[PDB]
């Protein structure tokens, strides 16, 4: 789950599904992760939440 | 965090932000809060 | 112009 | 950024025009045979009738 | 110089740009002024 | 912040033969790709 | 011309090309690219307008 590229991974879904549901899944997986005062963007690996 | 930050590029876009946008769009399908750093406005001012 | 992982 | 981003993005991009044109071209060979067995089995039917 | 401060200034640039320039010279002398007029507003 | 200074660990050799591999594969099977949930879809209610 | 007697103006800059203007053709190179469905389904491979 760590190692993922989120545009290797776009590719894939664009090969699977419709270029639409792709992108919001690309884009959902890249997002800003915030715990207390502590915050980054999520912008290699997966979100398995 | 998106409006109200003051250190938030709230004018015309200049040429050069949008050649940046457009490089950074190519080679990062759909990561718009990774390019929105490296271009230097907000994901959703990117975006649009 | 090799390639450095993360954990090494 | 490192430069490699853009390596990785052109390469996968050409990849998949790459893939999509072969795909292309598989298709619409196996079209064509298609084509010619239905012409085969047209003309045996032709001959039987 | 701020070009509504220093007409003087851009008028002897457009009389330069006149004699010596083009009309891509003449519009990136027009987004220099522009330029200014929003620095010093 | 490793990931970006030191690019992508996978090299594109690597995600073009990934890409490659997936594309002969879904061939050989004869996927047809998911497409958009249409607004004429007969089954979005009970999905939802 | 001493020894003989002894004895254009205006300057333009070149205007850039069409084909440098870089931010159409990457704008057309991105929807080259994006906006191209499943390679599985077959498609036009929308030109690249990339040239210099």
């Amino acid at each position: 789950y760590e190692k993922i590229e989120l545009t290797l991974l776009n590719s894939l879904l664009r090969l699977i599904m419709d270029h639409n549901l792709a992108d919001y899944i690309t884009a959902k997986n890249n997002v800003t992760l915030t715990y207390k005062d502590m915050s980054h963007v999520n912008s290699y690996g997966m979100i398995r939440g | 965090n998106e409006w109200l930050d003051p250190s938030i590029k709230k004018i015309e876009w200049s040429r050069e932000e949008d050649e940046k946008l457009l490089h950074l769009a190519k080679l990062m399908p759909t990561q718009w809060r990774t390019i929105a750093p490296i271009v230097g406005r907000t994901a959703n001012q990117c975006l649009e | 112009n090799a390639v450095i992982l993360h954990e090494d | 950024i490192n430069d490699k981003f853009a390596q990785f993005s052109e390469a996968l991009f050409m990849a998949d025009r790459h893939a999509r044109e072969e795909v292309r071209q598989r298709a619409m060979m196996q079209q064509r045979l298609a084509e010619k067995e239905r012409q085969q089995k047209e003309e045996h039917l032709r001959q039987l009738a | 110089c701020d070009p509504r401060t220093n007409p003087e200034f851009w008028a002897k640039w457009e009389q330069f740009e006149v004699q010596h320039g083009n009309e891509d010279t003449f519009k990136e002398m027009l987004r220099v002024k522009r330029s200014v007029q929003a620095k010093y507003n | 912040h490793n990931h970006m200074k030191d690019g992508p660990y996978v090299s594109s050799e690597e995600a073009v033969a990934i890409y490659t591999t997936t594309v002969h594969w879904l061939e050989a099977r004869k996927f047809s790709p998911i497409p958009f949930p249409s607004v004429s879809y007969k089954h979005d209610t009970k999905i939802l | 011309s001493a020894m003989a007697r002894e004895s254009g103006a205006p300057i333009r800059t070149p205007r850039a090309p069409a084909q440098e203007d870089h931010i159409a053709n990457e704008i057309r190179n991105i929807k080259a690219l994006t906006e191209t469905q499943s390679s599985l389904l077959g498609g036009e491979n929308a030109p690249l307008a990339e040239g210099a």
